């Protein structure tokens, strides 16, 4: 039913039990356990010397725990990727998720990890967002230009560049 | 055997760019063929097997522990890291973090070991004093895949990593426990369509791969029949253009060849 992609990661919600993300996602992609502990990661395409691959995390190991955290690497790609690393020095921490996008580009960034350690709550949510340059996204290969914004209850927190110019 | 050369040279024609390749006897350290033994190539993921080697060796020494849980953040986390990533909030032992690294090559677990090394400098200290003079690590992940031809940084060449890969797995360089150990992580999941896809059963292996930037890939292994290695083959290749499946199509086949003329 094809590799795990990114339409169905933007699918799966927040709230689903395991057995949807396993019937979005499609079975044969995923796995749990071992590694993961209860997570259920599902894999995409070949890339690099792993593949894209999206990592689903729940409140509990119940057969009906609900998702609480995703995570993926490779299966968004930026809509317009517009960083550059004098765009990635001015934002600072303590910037609002709107005053980061503003800085370094509506669309040059993807969700890396939503985690709700409260959930159902959203307090305390911590948000890793993924950003690229111009031509930095790889969905197959290695970035080349990138950055890791994180956020906890849409504050930043920290952030990292990796050869952006 | 020569079948298997004349194999190695038609890779080279199909991707456009250098294979080196080793065959070396496990039990006498013989070089059993070979071809470019003696170039550079980036190592790319393959260090990983060294990076936990020189774990092991601080383990057995008693400066380390394999249960020691390491704590890490949203700093650390780099491209490529499934499991790390999965565990951010409840950190990871040193036995799980090499686990990673090798099994899944995750990146952020290899620098997280490397740290606890004391870094890059300090592998290629311990790899300089087991006799190996030529591999040399200068980067962290994910910067050391970036295989810019004719740069020495993160390079090896195929007999001295054949070499130091006995060395740790047949050596009196890691006691007993720690060699298996190493080993039992090398046995162990993202490597399928390369040596292993022409394995036949019964047969043993335990083998790390490697995929980098400008058409990087490689692989080290050791191998053998009935459940035990007797070989080690090492395989890289760079500066090609092909696609992905294209490189690990011409590395299985050198695999086949290698295989059928046993
Ligand atoms: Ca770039």
């Amino acid at each position: 039913a094809g590799v795990m992609t990114g339409a169905k990661f933007t699918q799966i919600q927040f709230g689903m039990t395991r057995q949807q993300v396993l019937d979005i996602a499609g079975a044969e992609n995923c796995e749990t356990g071992g590694s993961f502990g209860d997570s259920i990661h599902c894999r995409g395409h070949a890339a690099g010397d792993y593949y894209a691959y999206a990592t689903f995390g729940f409140t509990s190991a119940a057969a009906d725990a609900k998702v609480d955290s995703k995570s993926q690497e490779k299966l968004l790609a930026p809509s317009a990727p517009t960083l550059t690393l004098a765009k990635f020095n001015q934002v600072t921490v303590g910037m609002t998720r709107a005053q980061v996008l503003a800085t370094v580009g509506q669309g040059s960034c993807t969700t890396w990890s939503e985690y709700y350690p409260a959930y159902p709550s959203t307090a305390g949510v911590t948000l890793s967002l993924s950003c690229f340059d111009v031509d930095g996204y790889s969905s197959t290969g290695f970035y080349r230009g990138s950055a890791h914004l994180w956020f906890t209850d849409g504050v930043l927190q920290g952030k990292r560049q990796w050869d952006l110019v | 055997h020569p079948e298997t050369l004349v194999k190695v040279k038609d890779a080279e024609d199909q991707l456009g760019a250098r294979v080196g390749y080793i065959e070396l006897d496990l039990n006498s350290g013989k070089i059993l063929e070979s071809f470019r033994p003696e170039e550079r190539f980036p190592m790319m993921s393959t260090f990983k097997v060294l990076l936990c080697g020189a774990v092991l060796s601080r383990i057995d020494a008693g400066q380390e522990q394999l249960g020691r849980r390491i704590h890490y953040s949203q700093n650390d986390l780099v491209e490529y890291s499934p499991v790390t990533e999965k565990h951010l909030t409840d950190g990871m032992t040193v036995r799980e973090l090499c686990s990673a690294a090798i099994t899944m090559s995750d990146n952020t677990a290899a620098n997280l070991l490397l740290t606890t090394i004391g870094g890059p400098k300090e592998l290629t200290a311990f790899l300089h004093n087991m006799g190996d003079h030529v591999t040399r690590l200068d980067r962290w992940e994910p910067e050391l895949n970036e295989a810019i031809p004719n740069d020495e940084r993160d390079t090896t060449m195929p007999v001295a990593m054949a070499t130091t890969l006995r060395k740790l797995l047949t050596g009196e360089l890691l006691t007993l426990a720690s060699r298996q150990q190493l080993i039992d992580w090398m046995e162990a999941k993202v490597a399928g369509p390369l040596l292993r896809s022409a394995l036949p059963a019964g047969w043993f292996i335990a083998d790390k791969s490697g995929a980098g930037e400008r058409g990087s890939r490689g692989i080290i292994a050791a191998l053998g029949p009935d459940g035990k290695p007797s070989r080690i083959v090492v395989i890289y290749t760079t500066g090609s253009q092909a696609t992905m499946d294209e490189r690990n199509r011409q590395i299985a086949e050198i695999g086949a060849s290698l295989i059928k003329h046993w």
